[PDB]
C-alpha cells in the first residue's frame, strides 16, 4: 500500500499532480493533496446560442450591439476573445408547429410577417477572432416562430456542446455557452406528444451546419445535458428575460458548472451580464470524480482560502487568481474485483489516478 | 451607434410605401384585450378601433402642426366581396358617416388607407382621452389583422404587429 | 418471484410498426377464450391512401401464436368538400393506447388531425374507436367547435385512456387549452348510442370534463396519463391523472371526483424535470380495501454522498388511509438512465399471498439498455421496496433500444390457473411477450428428535445384522404442502436428512442411521396437497469413543426439501415454484450430556 507522485515535469498549468499512482489492499486507504491554481487572462471562447422563436422578436435586435462593446469589456478578463453564433426554435413537428401547407414554412403568416421557417438548431458562425463577422451574422438574423410556449433550448445546447469540430471550440480556452431566452425549455419526455419515443443518444448530428435529427430524437434529459456539458468542459450561462428566469435559476442545483442571470426589460445589460457571469464562474472551484474502478470509494474535501472546509463538489467560492485551492482526496478499497478521473468542473485540465491493487 | 436600423425605423420606412420637409410618425391602436372591448364589444356586423389621444399628442401635440393623417388597416383574404362603411366618433358617444369602400376579393393580405386628416385634427383639438373609429357592413364577414385575445403562446406578442394604425405627417417645429 | 421467464410466449409484428408499443388483455365475458391486444401505431394499414395509419392486433395464445388486425376503421380520409379532405389519418398513431373491459375495446389515435368546418386547418385533435358486441363507433370528444390552441384543437384526445368500473370511459387530452390539458369522462352507453357517422361534432349528455384555467397553468399537460380507483369511499371510481409539467415543472398528480369532477387530492413532486406524474396506477397493495396510488418520475436524480446526481428514476408510493390522508414512501431506481418508473402495471395478486403485487419497468436498463422489468411484492405494511424478480429483455437494438418494459399489463389470468399473468411490450424490436405465473407451493416441513437429551452410555437399541448395543435416538420428520390455484394433487418432493453435520468436512460423523450406517438418508415422498403432514421416522445411533474429535458435543438434526420437477407440472408444462419467502432448510438439535 502506497501513494506515488510522478517526479516528471508536469504537463498541467492549473491542476497538479496531473497523474497519481496508488496501491491499495481491501480495508486500506491512502490519500494525496490535489492543488488547483486558476489563471488570469484565459483565452475565452464565447458562443451565442440564441432563441429566435417569435416571443424573442423584441430581443434579437438588442444583440446588434454585443460585438465590439463586449470585446472591449472582455479585454480585462481574457487573453484571446472569440465570438460564435447560432440559434434555435423548437422541434419542427406537430403539435409544436402548425403543419398547414400555407404557414408550415412561415409560422407568422397569419400576421403578414416575414418569419424564418422553424428549425431545431442551426449553427451560423464558427467561433472567430473577427468581431465584425459576429455582428454581421447577428444583423442578418431573421425571427422565426412556433405555437407552444416552451422552446427546444436543451436540445440545441447539447448539440452546441458536443459538435466541437463544427463550433470550433478550443481546448486551450475557457468554453462559455451563452443561452439567450425568455420562456422555459422542453423536457425529455415532452416529445412523446409529437410521437417521438426515441431517447437522445447525446451524439453530434449536424449536417450542413443544421441539426437533422431534431424530428426523430427526443429532447435530452438534464442528466444527459449536464453529463455532456461537463465532459466537453463547457460552462453555461443562462440569460433569461422573463419571469421564467427563476425557473432556470432553480435548476442550477441540478446542473453543476452553470450560472444564470436576468436580462433587463430593455436588454441594457447584455454585455454586463456576460462579463459578470464570466467573472463569477471563474471564482468557483469544485471537483467531481469519475470512478469506473470497482471496489474503490473516493472521499474528497475542499480546503478553502479562509480555512473553511467544503465536502465533495460543494466547492470553494470567492477564489481569485494567485489563489490556490486544495482538495484532500482519500481513496479507500472496500472489496476485491483501471483508473479514475478527478476534475474541476469547467476546467480544461484533469487529474488521472491509476489504482493498483492486490488481495 | 450607426449602421443597422432599429425595428421602429425600418418598419416606418416600409409603412410609408406599403399602400399602392415633413416628419412622419405612427400611432397604433389600443389592444383589443386592453381597451377595445372594455368600452363595448365586437359584434358580428361591426368593428371598433380606439386610439390613445395622449400618445398621439406626444407625436403631434398641436392641431395646427398636423399636415396629414391616414388610417391604415390590414385586410385579410376576402375571397368574394364586402361592402363596408367607416364612421367618425362625435360627442364621445355618437357615430356619423365619414366614408365607405367596396372591398375586392383579395387572395392575400392588403393594406388599405383612408384620409382622416380632418378627423385627427378635430380629435387633437378636443380635450379627450379616447378617440376612435367604427366600421360596419352596409352581415360583416371580412377579417382584418388583430382584434383577438385568444392568441397566446409563442406567437402571443407578434399578434400585435401590423395591427391598424394612424400614419401622421406634420410640419417640424423648427421649420414652422 | 413466480413468473416463468424460461419459456414465455413471444409475439412479433411488422418491422418498424412499433408493435408492442401498447399492450392489454382482451377477455370477452363468455367466449371461452382470451386474446392479447397489441398496438402497432406506425403499422401500414389497408386503408385507401393512408400511410403508417397504425393498427391494433388481436393475438391468440392457446395452440399457436398468431396476430390479426382489428378493423376498427376500414376507410380513408372523408372529404369535407370536393377535393378538400376533412381528416388526415396518415401517421395518426392508431393503437398508441389500447384498453379493454370485458368485450369492450377502446383504441386511440392521439395524432389524428382534422380541418374543422370553420377554416381549412390541420389540428391534432385526436380520436378513438370503441368496439363492443358487433358494432364499432368513433369517439372523438375533442372534435368540436371549440377549436384552435385556445380550445380543444390541439387536444390529442386519446393520448391516455382507462375504463371506470361503472362503465365509463376516462380519456386524457393533454394538449387542450394551450396544453393545460383536459380530462374527459363519458359513458359507454352514450358513446355508442349518440353516434352518427355523418356528424363530426357530437354532444353527449352524461359527460364530465375539466375546464379551462388561468394561463399560469399552460403547458402542464394534464391528462398525460390516467388511472382509476375509489379515493373517497363513495363506491364510484375516481379519476387519477398525471400532470408532468405542472407546478414549475415539478409535476403533479390530481385526483378528481368520479361523479362531479370536484378536485379531491393533489400530489406534487420534489425535483424539477423529474417529470413526476409521467405514469400513474392505482391498486390495493396492502390489503386494506383502499386503492393506493403509484406515481412514476422516470427522470428523477438521486444525489449521492458526494453531491453527485445520478439520473435513475423514482416511484412514489402512497397508501390510502380511511381518514383521507395518504402515507407516502419513495422507491428509487437501480441503474443510471434506465428511467425506472416510466411504466407501472398492477399485477393483481401475482403470488396469491393475499396482497396485490406490482410491476415497475426501467425500459433502458440492463446490458445494452435492453430494458428491465422489476416485480415488487405487496404486504400488509405497504409495497416491499426490494424487488423479488427481475425480467430482462432478450433482444438487441436494431435502430433503437427495444425498450422492454415500456408498456405492461397484468392482473389477467390467461392460462386459467388462478395466478394472473403479465404481458410486456418491447416496441423497439416490434415484439411483445407474455410471462405466465407459476403456481406457488407453501411447505410445512416438520422435524423432531426423541429424546433431545442422551449420552454415550445410554444404550437403548442394537445394530442390524450384529446385535451390538449402542446409544440411540429417533429422528422424525414430516411434510405438508399446498397452493391456491390449479396444482397437481400429488406433489413429488425430494427430502434429505443429515446427522451431526456441524463439523469440518472429512471429520468422522458420530451420529449415523442404523440401517445405512450413514450420516445422511434420503427419500422420495409423494404427498397429497392440502392434506395432513406425511410422517416418517429414522433411527440413528452414536459411534463410540474411539473415533471422535471431542466427547460431549451437539448432534445437529437437519432436514432439507425440494421439488422433483419431472412430474411436477400442469397440462401446459408449467412447473410450480416453492414459496420463496420460506426456508427449505430446517434444523433441531440433540445433545450428548
Ligand atoms: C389542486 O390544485 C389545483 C391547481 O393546480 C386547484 O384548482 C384550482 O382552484 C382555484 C380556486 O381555488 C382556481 O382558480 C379560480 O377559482 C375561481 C373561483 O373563485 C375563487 O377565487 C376568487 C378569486 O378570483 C375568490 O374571490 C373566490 O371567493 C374563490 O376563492 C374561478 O372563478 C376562476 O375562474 C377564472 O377562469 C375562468 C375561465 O378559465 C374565467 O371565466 C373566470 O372569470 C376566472 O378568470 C380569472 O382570470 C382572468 C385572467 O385570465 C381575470 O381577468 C379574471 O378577473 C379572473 O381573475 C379560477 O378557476 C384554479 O383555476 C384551479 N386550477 C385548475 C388547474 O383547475 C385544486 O383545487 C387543488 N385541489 C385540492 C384538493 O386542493
Ligand atoms: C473581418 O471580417 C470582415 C467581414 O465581415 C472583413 O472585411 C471585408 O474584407 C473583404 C476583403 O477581404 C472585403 O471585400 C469586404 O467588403 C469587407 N467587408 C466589410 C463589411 O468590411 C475584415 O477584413 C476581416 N478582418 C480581419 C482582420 O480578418
Ligand atoms: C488549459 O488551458 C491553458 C490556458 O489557459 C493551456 O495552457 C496554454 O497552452 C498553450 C499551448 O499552445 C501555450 O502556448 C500557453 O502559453 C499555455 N498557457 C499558459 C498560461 O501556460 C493548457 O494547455 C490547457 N490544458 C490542456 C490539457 O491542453
Ligand atoms: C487530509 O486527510 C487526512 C485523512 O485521510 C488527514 O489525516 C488525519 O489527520 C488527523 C488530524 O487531527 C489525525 O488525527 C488522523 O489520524 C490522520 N489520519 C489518517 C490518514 O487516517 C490529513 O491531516 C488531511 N490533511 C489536511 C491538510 O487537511
Ligand atoms: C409504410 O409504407 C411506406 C411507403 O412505402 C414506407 O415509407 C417508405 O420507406 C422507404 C424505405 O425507407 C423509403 O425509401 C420511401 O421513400 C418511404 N416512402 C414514404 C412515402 O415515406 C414506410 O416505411 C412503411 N412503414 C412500415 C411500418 O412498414
Ligand atoms: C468524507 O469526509 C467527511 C468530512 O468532510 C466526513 O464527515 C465523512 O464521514 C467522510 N466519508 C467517508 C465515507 O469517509
Ligand atoms: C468576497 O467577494 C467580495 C466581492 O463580492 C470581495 O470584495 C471580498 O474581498 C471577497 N473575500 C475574500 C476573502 O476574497
Ligand atoms: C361532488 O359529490 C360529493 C359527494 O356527494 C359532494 O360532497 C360534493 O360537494 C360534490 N361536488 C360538486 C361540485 O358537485
Ligand atoms: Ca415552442
Ligand atoms: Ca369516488
Ligand atoms: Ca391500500
Ligand atoms: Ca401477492
Ligand atoms: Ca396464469
Ligand atoms: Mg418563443
Amino acid at each position: 500500500v502506497h501513494v506515488i507522485i510522478p517526479t516528471e515535469n508536469e504537463i498541467n498549468t492549473q491542476v497538479t499532480p496531473g497523474e497519481v499512482s496508488i496501491q491499495l489492499r481491501p480495508g486500506a486507504e491512502a490519500n494525496f493533496m490535489l492543488k488547483v491554481h486558476p489563471l488570469k487572462k484565459y483565452p475565452v471562447d464565447l458562443y451565442y446560442l440564441v432563441d429566435v422563436s417569435a416571443s424573442m422578436h423584441n430581443n434579437i435586435e438588442k444583440l446588434n450591439s454585443v460585438g465590439n462593446d463586449l470585446s472591449r469589456k472582455m479585454a480585462f478578463f481574457s487573453r484571446d476573445f472569440r465570438l460564435g453564433f447560432g440559434s434555435y426554435v423548437d422541434k419542427t413537428v406537430s403539435p409544436y408547429i402548425s403543419i398547414h401547407p400555407e404557414r408550415i414554412h412561415n409560422q407568422c403568416s397569419d400576421y403578414n410577417l416575414d418569419c424564418m421557417p422553424p428549425h431545431g438548431y442551426i449553427h451560423v458562425l464558427s467561433l472567430t477572432e473577427n468581431i465584425t463577422e459576429f455582428e454581421k451574422a447577428v444583423h442578418r438574423q431573421k425571427i422565426s416562430g412556433n405555437i407552444d410556449t416552451p422552446e427546444g433550448g436543451f436540445d440545441a445546447m447539447l448539440q452546441a456542446a458536443v459538435c466541437e469540430s463544427h463550433i470550433g471550440w478550443r481546448k486551450e480556452a475557457k468554453r462559455l455557452l451563452l443561452v439567450m431566452t425568455d420562456q422555459t425549455s422542453h423536457l425529455a419526455l415532452d416529445s412523446k406528444l409529437a410521437g417521438i419515443v426515441v431517447p437522445n443518444d447525446g451524439n453530434c448530428h449536424l449536417k450542413n451546419n443544421v441539426y437533422v435529427k431534431s424530428t426523430t430524437m427526443e429532447h435530452p434529459s438534464l442528466g444527459q445535458l449536464s453529463e455532456k456539458l461537463i465532459d466537453n468542459n463547457i460552462n453555461v450561462i443562462f440569460a433569461v428575460q422573463g419571469k421564467q428566469f427563476h425557473w432556470y435559476k432553480d435548476l442550477l442545483p441540478l446542473l453543476p458548472g452553470t450560472i444564470a442571470g436576468e436580462i433587463e426589460s430593455k436588454a441594457a445589460n447584455l454585455n454586463n451580464l456576460v462579463v459578470e457571469a464570466y467573472q463569477k464562474l471563474i471564482s468557483e472551484v469544485k471537483v467531481q470524480v469519475e470512478n469506473q474502478v470497482q471496489g474503490i470509494y473516493f472521499n474528497i474535501t475542499a480546503i478553502c482560502p479562509d480555512g473553511s472546509r467544503k465536502p465533495g463538489m460543494e466547492g470553494c467560492r470567492n477564489v481569485t487568481s494567485n489563489d490556490e485551492v486544495l482538495f484532500n482526496v482519500t481513496v479507500t478499497m472496500k472489496k476485491c474485483d483501471n483508473y479514475a478521473i478527478i476534475k474541476p468542473i469547467g476546467f480544461n485540465e484533469t487529474a488521472k489516478i491509476h489504482i493498483h491493487r492486490n488481495c | 451607434p450607426p449602421g443597422p436600423l432599429p425595428e421602429a425605423v425600418l418598419a416606418l420606412y416600409n409603412s410609408t410605401r406599403d399602400r399602392v420637409a415633413k416628419e412622419v410618425t405612427r400611432v397604433l391602436m389600443v389592444e383589443s384585450g386592453n381597451q377595445i372591448y372594455d368600452k363595448f364589444k365586437g359584434t358580428p356586423h361591426s368593428l371598433y378601433m380606439l386610439f390613445n389621444t395622449s400618445e398621439l399628442r406626444e407625436a403631434v401635440p398641436e392641431p395646427v402642426l398636423l399636415s396629414r393623417a391616414e388610417l391604415r388597416l390590414l385586410r385579410l383574404k376576402l375571397k368574394v366581396e364586402q361592402h363596408v362603411e367607416l364612421y367618425q366618433k362625435y360627442s364621445n358617444d355618437s357615430w356619423r358617416y365619414l366614408s365607405n369602400r367596396l372591398l375586392a376579393p383579395s387572395d392575400s393580405p392588403e393594406w388599405l388607407s383612408f384620409d382622416v386628416t380632418g378627423v385627427v385634427r378635430q380629435w387633437l383639438t378636443r380635450r379627450e382621452a379616447i378617440e376612435g373609429f367604427r366600421l360596419s357592413a352596409h352581415t360583416l364577414h371580412v377579417e382584418i389583422n388583430g382584434f383577438n385575445s385568444g392568441r397566446r403562446g409563442d406567437l402571443a406578442t407578434i399578434h400585435g404587429m401590423n395591427r391598424p394604425f394612424l400614419l401622421l405627417m406634420a410640419t417640424p417645429l423648427e421649420r414652422a | 418471484f413466480n413468473l416463468d421467464v424460461d419459456s414465455p410466449a413471444e409475439y412479433s409484428g411488422p418491422e418498424g410498426s412499433y408493435f408492442g408499443f401498447a399492450v392489454d388483455f382482451f377477455v370477452p365475458s363468455a367466449s371461452s377464450r382470451m386474446f392479447l391486444l397489441v398496438g402497432a401505431p406506425k403499422a401500414n394499414t389497408t386503408q385507401p391512401g393512408i400511410v403508417e395509419g397504425g393498427q391494433v392486433l388481436k393475438c391468440d395464445w392457446s395452440s399457436t401464436r398468431r396476430c390479426q388486425p382489428i378493423e376498427f376503421d376500414a376507410t380513408g380520409n372523408r372529404d369535407y368538400a370536393k377535393d378538400d379532405p376533412l381528416e388526415f389519418k396518415s401517421h395518426q398513431w392508431f393503437g398508441a393506447s389500447v384498453r379493454s373491459k370485458q368485450d369492450k375495446i377502446l383504441a386511440c389515435a392521439p395524432l389524428y388531425h382534422w380541418r374543422t368546418e370553420m377554416k381549412q386547418e390541420r389540428e391534432p385533435v385526436g380520436t378513438c374507436f370503441l368496439q363492443d358486441g358487433t358494432k364499432t363507433v368513433e369517439y372523438a370528444p375533442c372534435r368540436s367547435q371549440d377549436i384552435d390552441a385556445d380550445g380543444q384543437g390541439f387536444c390529442q384526445g386519446g393520448f391516455s385512456i382507462d375504463f371506470t368500473k361503472a362503465d365509463r370511459v376516462l380519456l386524457g387530452g393533454p394538449g387542450s387549452f394551450y396544453w393545460q390539458g383536459q380530462l374527459i369522462s363519458d359513458q359507454v352507453a352514450e358513446i355508442v348510442s349518440k353516434y352518427d357517422p355523418n356528424v363530426y361534432s357530437i354532444k353527449y349528455n352524461n359527460q364530465l370534463a375539466t375546464r379551462t384555467a388561468q394561463a399560469i397553468f399552460d403547458d402542464s399537460y394534464l391528462g398525460y396519463s390516467v388511472a382509476v380507483g375509489d379515493f373517497n369511499g363513495d363506491g364510484i371510481d375516481d379519476f387519477v391523472s398525471g400532470v408532468p409539467r405542472a407546478a414549475r415543472t415539478l409535476g403533479m398528480v390530481y385526483i378528481y371526483d368520479g361523479k362531479n369532477m370536484s378536485s379531491l387530492y393533489n400530489f406534487t413532486g420534489e425535483q424539477m424535470a423529474a417529470y413526476f406524474g409521467f405514469s400513474v396506477a392505482a391498486t390495493d397493495i396492502n390489503g386494506d380495501d383502499y386503492a393506493d396510488v403509484f406515481i412514476g418520475a422516470p427522470l428523477f436524480m438521486d444525489r449521492g454522498s458526494d453531491g453527485k446526481l445520478q439520473e435513475v428514476g423514482q416511484v412514489s408510493v402512497s397508501l390510502q388511509r380511511a381518514s383521507g390522508d395518504f402515507q407516502t414512501t419513495k422507491l428509487n431506481g437501480f441503474e443510471v438512465f434506465a428511467r425506472f418508473g416510466s411504466a407501472i402495471a398492477p399485477l393483481g395478486d401475482l403470488d396469491q399471498d393475499g396482497f396485490n403485487d406490482i410491476a415497475i419497468a426501467a425500459p433502458y436498463g440492463g446490458e445494452d439498455k435492453k430494458g428491465i422489468v422489476y416485480i415488487f411484492n405487496g404486504r400488509s405494511t405497504g409495497l416491499n421496496a426490494v424487488p423479488s424478480q427481475i425480467l430482462e429483455g432478450q433482444w438487441a437494438a436494431r435502430s433503437m433500444p427495444p425498450s422492454f418494459g415500456y408498456s405492461m399489463k397484468g392482473a389477467t389470468d390467461i392460462d386459467k390457473n388462478g395466478y394472473p399473468d403479465l404481458i410486456v411490450g418491447a416496441f423497439g424490436v416490434d415484439r411483445a411477450i407474455l410471462y405466465r405465473a407459476r403456481p406457488v407451493i407453501t411447505v410445512n416441513a416438520g422435524l423432531e428428535v426423541y429424546p433431545s437429551i442422551l449420552n454415550q452410555d445410554n444404550k437403548t437399541c442394537s445394530l442390524p445384522g450384529t446385535a451390538l448395543k449402542v446409544s440411540c435416538f429417533n429422528v422424525r420428520f414430516c411434510l405438508k404442502a399446498d397452493g391456491k390455484g390449479v396444482l397437481p394433487r400429488k406433489l413429488n418432493f425430494q427430502v434429505e436428512l443429515l446427522l451431526d453435520k456441524l463439523k469440518q468436512k472429512g471429520a468422522i460423523r458420530r451420529a449415523l442411521f442404523l440401517y445405512s450406517r450413514s450420516p445422511s438418508h434420503s427419500k422420495n415422498m409423494t404427498i397429497s396437497r392440502g392434506g395432513l403432514m406425511q410422517c416418517e421416522e429414522l433411527i440413528a445411533y452414536l459411534r463410540d469413543e474411539s473415533e471422535f474429535r471431542d466427547k460431549l458435543t451437539p448432534i445437529t438434526i437437519f432436514m432439507e426439501y425440494r421439488l422433483d420437477y419431472r412430474t411436477a407440472a400442469d397440462t401446459t408444462g408449467l412447473q410450480p415454484i416453492l414459496n420463496q419467502f420460506t426456508p427449505a432448510n430446517i434444523s433441531r438439535q440433540a445433545h450428548i450430556l
